[PDB]
RNA sequence: CAGACCUGAGUGUGGCAGGACUACCCGCCGAACUUAAGCAUAUUACUCAGCGGAGGAAAAGAAAACAACCGUGAUUCUCUCAGUGAGCGGCGAGCGAAGAGGGAACGAACUCGUUGCCGAAUCGGGUCUUACAAGGCCUUGAGUUGUGGCACAAAUAUCAUUGUGUGGUUGGUGCAGGAGUGGCGAAAUUCAAGCGAAAAGCAAACCCGUUGCUGAAUACAACCCUUCAUGUGAGUAUUGAGCCAAAGAAGGUGUUAGCCCAUUGAGCCAUAAACCUGAGCGCCUCAUGAAUAAGCGAGUAGCACUGUUUGGGAAUGCAGUGUCAAGUUGGCAGGUAUUUGUCUGCCAAAGUUAAAUACAGAGUAGGAAGACCGAUAGCGAACAAGUAGCGUGAGCGAAAGUUUGAAAAGCACUUUGGAAAGAGAGUGAAAUAGAACCUGAAGUCGUGACAAAGACAAUGGAAGUACCUCCAUUUCAAC
RNA sequence: UGGAAAUGGGGUGCCCCCACCCGUCUUGAAACACGGACCAAGGAGUCAAACAGACGCGCAAGGGAGGAGAUAUGGUUGCCAGUACUUCUCUCGUACUGAAAGGGAGAUGCAAAAUGCAUCUGUGGUGUGCACACGUCAAAUCCGUUUGAUUUGCCCAACACC
RNA sequence: GAUGUGGCCUGGAGGUUAGGACGAAGCUUAUGGCGUGAGCCUAAGAUGGACCGGCCUCUAGUGCAGAUCUUGGUUGGCGUAGCAAAGAUCUAACGGAGAUAUACUCAACAUGCAACGUUGGAUACUGGAGCGGGGAAGGAUUUCGUGCCAACGGCACUCGUA
RNA sequence: AGCUGUUCGACUGUGAAAAGGGGCAACAGAGAACCUGGGAUUAUAUUCCAAAAAGAAAUUGCAUGUGGGA
RNA sequence: AACGUGUCGCGAUGGAUGACUUGGCUUCCUAUUUCGUUGAAGAACGCAGUAAAGUGCGAUAAGUGGUAUCAAUUGCAGAAUCAUUCAAUUACCGAAUCUUUGAACGCAAACGGCGCAUGGGAGAAGCUCGUGUCAUCCCCGUGCAUGCCAUAUUCUCAGUGUCGAA
C-alpha cells in the first residue's frame, strides 16, 4: 500500500511495521485465468475459505483451502499443505500468498464490492 | 558536535599506574574509569570531526564551462571517439545522427521502441539493458542499489515530445537549449552517442555560434580558435616540403658480429 | 443629627496571574581559562554560567534619517562596501563599522495626546429584536479631575435633507463552487525446457544467425584396490518464445523479477467550522461614500562629575547623582573641543503595524533525501536505554544485533545415567545450521602422526647436505 | 607415459662459518637509561579563512564574480540542491605620488617660451646579449651537405650604466 | 630533511568492461608463480553461502609494533601462595543416585574413596556485659510450608537468609 | 385545660470583653480508657476466642426508660 | 627415558572479519503548526482470562463511542455471527471516561491525615405503623489559597480628611 519510495530504509520500515489492514493488501494473490476473465481483476487479497493452488516452492501444484491468513508471520495456511512433526502430529506449513494463485473466491457483500470497484472494464 | 564528548571524563594523573588519558567518572558500571574523549579511545571523539562548512561546491568560469560543452559536442561527432567511449554504433547510418521531427508526436512507447530499432540505436539501448545489476558495495545499502550503462542521448528542440520516450530504460532525453556536460561527457570521458532531432540540429549554429559569428543566446560567445589549423602533424612530418629540408640519411656502422672484439692492445 | 464625597476596609458576583517549554528571540547580570611567547590596560567578550519574559518567529519599524548629489526616502535581510591608505589599540597582541550601489520583501500604513469646533453624542449593566448585535429602549451605575465625534500637508470643510450605491469585516439568517483533508482507484509470462554432467555453449566489430555445429563431467567424494551404499532445497539463474510501458519506481516474495504481489496515473466518492471565489450569492437589520486662528508629548532634552559600553577618537550609546531648558538668533543632526553667522536635513521626549530575517542541543503533524556511519562505528541508547548499576546528594551511567533455518520441520523413539548428558535414530539441502545456533579469524590449549634434539637462551644470515613435498615446469626416441 | 626422470620452489633437521635487544632521547645504547606477556578491532598533519610562490587551465588591458532574478522548470516521488540564461552593478587591474590641501608620466625635430612650437609607422641612449639575414673561415663529408667558430646588420627576453 | 614514481594498498562516486548457485565476499596455507619492494595472481579447502573483480577519472574518518595508548579476549606464573583468631567433635540407625560399585585369577585386607541431612546417645562450648528473649535506626519478604540442587553460600551439602 | 410575670434550653435585632495572622517541629519529653487463660497458627496475636463469648473490665458519643430538680 | 621443542591433520577455547541493517548523523522542505487553574509538564499507584518488564490505557483502565475499512487477533484459551450497519480486525477522529499528586490553590504532611459551608447517601439505637423516619457514627459531590481587575436592582461599613446640617 504505497510502500516503495526513493529511500530503502523508509520503504522497508513501512513494510515490516505495516498495520494489519495494510498487510491484508500486501498479502495478495493472483486470480486464476478463469477468474481474471470473469471479474476483470488481476489479483485480490487472500482471505480465509478461499481456494488456492501453490505455484512456487516445494508444495508447487498443491490445491487446497485457506484456513488462516496469519499476517503476523506474513503467510497463509492451506489445509492440504502440511507436514509431520517428530512425534507424528501434523502441522500446517505457511506459504507466502504471492506464491499461490486463487482458484475460487469466498464472496461476501463487501468482498463483491471490492471486485466491482477494481473491475478494469 | 557533542559526539564522544558527552562525559565528565577527567584524567587521573601520574601517581596511579595507568596512562594519562581522561577516564569516565563514577562507579557501578563497566564504563566507569574507561578512557574517554580521545580519537584512540572507544566511544571517544573522532580526529578532526567533520563540519558542514567544508567546501562542497565549486565555481567554474563561464567561458571554461562553455569551452567544455563545445569540446564534448565536437567529440560526439567523431565515430571513433564514440566507439572508444563504449557505445555500440556499428549499425547507425551516420554520425552525427539526425532524425526527423515527427518523433515528438509519438504517444506510445511501442512507437518509440520501433523508431530506436530503425535508426539502429537499439544496440546501445540493449547494451544498457544487459548491464543492469546490483551495485558492488555499500552504496546499495544507500539509495543506489542498481547500476547500468549510459546509452544514447536523444536531443529535442523543446520540452515537448518526450511522452513515448520517458519509460525506455537506457535512453536519456536532452534539450538543445540546456545541454549538460555531465551528460555529454559521462564520467569525464568525451564521445557520447547523441541522436539529434532535426530542429535541434539547426539550432546549434545560433546557440554556440561560429568561429566568426557570436552566439545569439550566449552573449558575446564565439567558438575558440584552434591552436593548430591542420592538427595532422604526421602529414606535415611526411610532407615533401618537410622531407626536402631534412638532414640526409647516413650509412651507419656495421652491426657487431657475434665474436667479442679485442681489448688488450698489447 | 442626618446626609454627602474624599480616602480606605469587609463580603457577594464575573474573571485573570501562578507552572512547564526556552533551539531561535527580547531585557538585565556577567567570568575565567586563553592571547599578548611574562603581565596589570587590552583580548577572550559586551561571550559562558546566573535572573527575568514572549512568539511562531521575536525584535525593529514610518525620519528630531542619510547626505553634500542631477540628490535619496519606514523597518528588516542579502552581496558589496571592508579586514578597510575609516578608525580604536601597552598604536602592541589585536580589534573594527557606516552612507552610497545591485537585490529580497513591500496594496504599508495608521492610533492617541495636544491645538481649534462640539460636549456624554461615550462606556458598562439589564431587556427586546432568532442577536452577551458596532442595533432599539431603559439605567446614576462609571464618567464633566473628560470619553467620544470633526479637521490638521496623501489636507483644504462638516451637517443636514430626498434620491444614488457600497459594505459577506455590523449582527441575525442560509445558498453555492473550489481548495484542503480522508477513502477508493491502472498494463503485461509464475510461458516452455528438470535437474551431478546441454536449465550448457561455439560460429572471433555488423550481417550471415528466423541458421549451422555439439559434449575432454564414461564426474567427484582424500594413501590406492575392489564390492555395497549415499549426495544435489527453493528458479528473482540460463536458454527459447512472447508481452506491457503516459506505468523501467529504487519495496516484498525460498537465488539476481517491468509482466508473482504491493506500487507507479488520470479520475471517483464524502465533507463541523475556518480558508479561497464580480471584496462568491440572497433576506432582515445596521452602518456608510459621492454630488480662523492656534497649538503639536518637561525633572524631558541638554550640561557637570563619576561608571560602563562603542571603531566612535577634547567623550558612540547608556546608568547613577547634581543641575536643569527653548519654543519672537524655535529645537535636534550635520563623526576635532570653543564663541560667532550662513547653509542643508529633520521635528525627540505616547502608541500599533505584515513580508522579506533566526530556529547555533525546542516541539506538533507530515514529506525529500545523502559521494555520511555500518554494531569498539553512527546519538549514551539499531535491543524492556537515560534502562541496569553507582553516589547522602548535586549527578554519573553501561554491556547487549535473538543474522538457526526457506519453513520449527526446534531432535518422536530405543539404550546408559539420579540427573546433566552420552551412544544410536530421526527432520532438514546443510546440525561442523541444535536455540541468544550465519560466517567463525588471530592468540592460546588438547590429541594423533612425524622431525629430531645434549648442556652454546632462543630467534636470525650465507652456503650446502640428509629426508620429505596433495607445489610448479619440462621431457619421454634416432627425441 | 609411470605412485617417473629431471629442474626450480616449499618444509624440517644438521654441519662450517657469520651474527649483542627492539623502539627512543642522546656527543655516545647491547646497556646496570626509558617504553616493551600475547592477539583482535580502534588510534594521530585534518577542515575553514587571508596571503604568497611553483605548476595546470580560460580569457587578456581587461578578468571575474557574488547576491538575486528569469524559464526549460508555473514541470517532476526522484533524477533536478544540477545544468542552461542575464546583470549601465560590484570587485581586482590598466597610474602613481604627497601628512595633507592637491597634482599627475610618449618619441623625434627646431629651438630655449615660468604650460614654446611641428610631426607622428614607433625600441630615450649606450655596453653585453636567442634566433634570423648577407657573408667568411676550420674540420668531416655518402659531395646533397652538417657542425663549430666568426665579421657586420637587427637585435627579442634579460643584465648593467646614463 | 626535500622531492619524484602509467609506484603498492583501503572505504565510497562518476564512466567503462567483466564475473557469480557449475558458488560472491570473508576465512585457512610446506601453494606455487610473478615483482628489488610495497604487493598482485593462481591452486586447494574433505571452508562459506551471496554478492563482486579489472581499467581511467573523482573523493576521503585511506595503511600500525610499541603512545605507563583505548576496548574485548587470552595468557606464563599455577594446580602455585594459600583457604591456620573465635578450643571439637565421636558413634549407631534411617534418608539419599551419592554403595559394600572387581575381565580373568580370587574368601574377606592388599581394587568405590571421600563427603551430606535427621533422630537417639556420648563429649564439649557460650556462661545472664551470652552464638539467650525483646525493640529503635537501617533493611523490606530475608518470615512460613512444600518442592528443589543448574548457578550461589571462596571446602561440602541431601542443608540454606539460594 | 387558657392568660400575666418568672428558671433553663434552642431562634433572631442591640453587643459588654477577648491586644499581639496561619502552621509545622518529640514513635525516648507531656499525653494515653485492657489484662489474664487458651488445645488460638505452619507462620499473627494485651489484635484471634460468640452465649457458659474462657472471660473479667475500663472508657468515649449519642439516645430510651426509671428517679430527683427546673 | 621423562619433561620440553618443532612441523602437519583434526578437535577446543574466543568471538574478529565479511555479508546484512525497521538505527544514528547530516541537509532540505510543507503547514487554518506551540501547553496550563476548563488544573499542564513531571512524579506515583493501578488496569489483560493468562501478564515481570515494556507498550497502551485510568475503577468505562492492553480501553467505551463514531467513521471509514471488509474476516481477523494469535503463545494458549474464549468468542452470538460467519457476517448491508446493528459485535472481526486495523487505521483515523468529532462524542465520552480520565485513580493519587504536582503551578497545586481549605489546612497540613516520612499522616493515603484534619476541616468549615452546602447538597446528597446509607443507617440493625430509638420513635411510628417487617413500613416510614432516623440521634451518635460512617461515605460521597461541590465551594473555600494569595494577589489583582471589574462589579454590587447600586451591598455593609471606618476616619479629631473636607463639608453639611445639629
Ligand atoms: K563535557
Ligand atoms: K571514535
Ligand atoms: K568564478
Ligand atoms: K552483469
Ligand atoms: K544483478
Ligand atoms: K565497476
Ligand atoms: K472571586
Ligand atoms: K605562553
Ligand atoms: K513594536
Ligand atoms: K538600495
Ligand atoms: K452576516
Ligand atoms: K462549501
Ligand atoms: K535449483
Ligand atoms: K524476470
Ligand atoms: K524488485
Ligand atoms: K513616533
Ligand atoms: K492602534
Ligand atoms: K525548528
Ligand atoms: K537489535
Ligand atoms: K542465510
Ligand atoms: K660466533
Ligand atoms: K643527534
Ligand atoms: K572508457
Ligand atoms: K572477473
Ligand atoms: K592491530
Ligand atoms: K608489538
Ligand atoms: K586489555
Ligand atoms: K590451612
Ligand atoms: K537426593
Ligand atoms: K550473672
Ligand atoms: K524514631
Ligand atoms: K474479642
Ligand atoms: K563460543
Ligand atoms: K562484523
Ligand atoms: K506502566
Ligand atoms: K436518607
Ligand atoms: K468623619
Ligand atoms: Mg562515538
Ligand atoms: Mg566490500
Ligand atoms: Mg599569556
Ligand atoms: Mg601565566
Ligand atoms: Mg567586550
Ligand atoms: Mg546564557
Ligand atoms: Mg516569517
Ligand atoms: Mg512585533
Ligand atoms: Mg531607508
Ligand atoms: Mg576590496
Ligand atoms: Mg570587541
Ligand atoms: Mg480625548
Ligand atoms: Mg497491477
Ligand atoms: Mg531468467
Ligand atoms: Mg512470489
Ligand atoms: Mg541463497
Ligand atoms: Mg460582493
Ligand atoms: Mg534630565
Ligand atoms: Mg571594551
Ligand atoms: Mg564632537
Ligand atoms: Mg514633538
Ligand atoms: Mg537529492
Ligand atoms: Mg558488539
Ligand atoms: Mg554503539
Ligand atoms: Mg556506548
Ligand atoms: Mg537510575
Ligand atoms: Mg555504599
Ligand atoms: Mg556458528
Ligand atoms: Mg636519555
Ligand atoms: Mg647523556
Ligand atoms: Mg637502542
Ligand atoms: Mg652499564
Ligand atoms: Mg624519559
Ligand atoms: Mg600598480
Ligand atoms: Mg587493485
Ligand atoms: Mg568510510
Ligand atoms: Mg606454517
Ligand atoms: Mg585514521
Ligand atoms: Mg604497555
Ligand atoms: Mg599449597
Ligand atoms: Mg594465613
Ligand atoms: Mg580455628
Ligand atoms: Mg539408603
Ligand atoms: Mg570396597
Ligand atoms: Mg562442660
Ligand atoms: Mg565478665
Ligand atoms: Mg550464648
Ligand atoms: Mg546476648
Ligand atoms: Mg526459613
Ligand atoms: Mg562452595
Ligand atoms: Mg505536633
Ligand atoms: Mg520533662
Ligand atoms: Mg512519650
Ligand atoms: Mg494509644
Ligand atoms: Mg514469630
Ligand atoms: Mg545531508
Ligand atoms: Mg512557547
Ligand atoms: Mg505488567
Ligand atoms: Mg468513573
Ligand atoms: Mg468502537
Ligand atoms: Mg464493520
Ligand atoms: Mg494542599
Ligand atoms: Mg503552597
Ligand atoms: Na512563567
Ligand atoms: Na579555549
Ligand atoms: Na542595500
Ligand atoms: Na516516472
Ligand atoms: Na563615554
Ligand atoms: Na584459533
Ligand atoms: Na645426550
Ligand atoms: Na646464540
Ligand atoms: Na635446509
Ligand atoms: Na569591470
Ligand atoms: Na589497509
Ligand atoms: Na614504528
Ligand atoms: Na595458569
Ligand atoms: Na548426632
Ligand atoms: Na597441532
Amino acid at each position: 500500500a504505497s510502500i516503495k519510495c526513493g529511500s530503502r530504509r523508509k520503504a522497508r520500515r513501512a513494510h515490516f511495521q505495516a498495520p494489519s489492514h495494510v498487510r491484508r493488501v500486501l498479502m495478495s494473490a493472483p486470480l486464476s485465468k478463469e477468474l481474471r476473465a470473469k471479474y476483470n481483476v488481476r489479483a485480490m487479497p487472500v482471505r480465509k475459505d478461499d481456494e488456492v493452488i501453490v505455484k512456487r516452492g516445494t508444495f508447487k501444484g498443491r490445491e487446497g483451502k485457506v484456513t488462516a491468513c496469519y499476517r503476523l508471520k506474513w503467510v497463509i495456511l492451506i489445509d492440504k499443505v502440511n507436514r509431520e512433526k517428530a512425534n507424528g502430529s501434523t502441522v500446517a506449513v505457511g506459504i507466502h500468498p504471492s506464491n499461490v494463485e486463487i482458484t475460487k473466491l469466498k464472496l461476501t457483500h463487501h468482498r463483491k464490492s471490492i471486485l466491482e470497484r477494481k473491475d478494469r472494464s | 558536535r557533542l559526539s564522544g564528548m558527552n562525559h565528565s571524563a577527567h584524567s587521573w594523573g601520574t601517581g596511579r599506574a595507568v596512562a594519562r588519558i581522561p577516564r569516565i567518572s563514577g562507579g557501578g558500571t563497566s564504563t566507569s574509569g574507561a578512557g574517554a574523549f580521545g580519537n584512540m579511545c572507544r566511544g571517544g571523539r573522532m580526529f578532526a570531526p567533520t563540519k558542514i562548512f567544508r567546501r562542497w561546491h565549486r565555481k567554474i568560469n563561464l567561458h571554461q564551462k562553455r569551452f567544455a560543452v563545445v569540446s564534448a559536442l565536437a567529440a560526439s561527432s567523431v565515430p571513433s571517439l564514440v566507439m572508444s567511449r563504449g557505445h555500440q554504433i556499428g549499425n547507425v547510418p551516420e554520425v552525427p545522427l539526425v532524425v526527423e521531427d515527427s518523433i515528438q508526436g509519438y504517444e506510445k512507447t511501442k512507437e518509440a521502441m520501433a523508431f530506436l530499432k530503425a535508426i539502429a540505436a537499439i544496440d546501445d539501448v540493449n547494451r544498457v539493458n544487459d548491464s543492469r545489476e546490483i551495485r558492488a558495495g555499500r552504496g546499495k545499502m544507500r539509495n543506489r542499489r542498481y547500476v547500468a550503462r549510459r546509452g544514447p542521448m536523444l536531443v529535442m528542440p523543446n520540452n515537448k515530445g518526450t511522452r513515448a520516450f520517458r519509460n525506455i530504460f537506457g535512453l536519456d532525453l536532452a534539450n538543445v537549449s540546456a545541454l549538460n556536460l555531465l551528460h555529454l561527457a559521462p564520467g569525464g570521458h568525451v564521445g557520447r552517442f547523441v541522436i539529434w532531432t532535426q530542429s535541434a540540429f539547426e539550432q546549434l549554429d545560433k546557440i554556440f555560434g561560429t568561429f566568426t559569428e557570436a552566439s545569439a543566446v550566449k552573449k558575446g560567445f564565439t567558438l575558440p580558435a584552434p591552436m593548430l589549423t591542420n592538427t595532422d602533424v604526421t602529414r606535415i612530418m611526411q610532407s615533401e616540403e618537410v622531407r626536402r629540408v631534412l638532414k640526409p640519411k647516413k650509412l651507419q656502422a656495421k652491426k657487431a658480429s657475434r665474436f667479442q672484439t679485442p681489448t688488450n692492445g698489447m
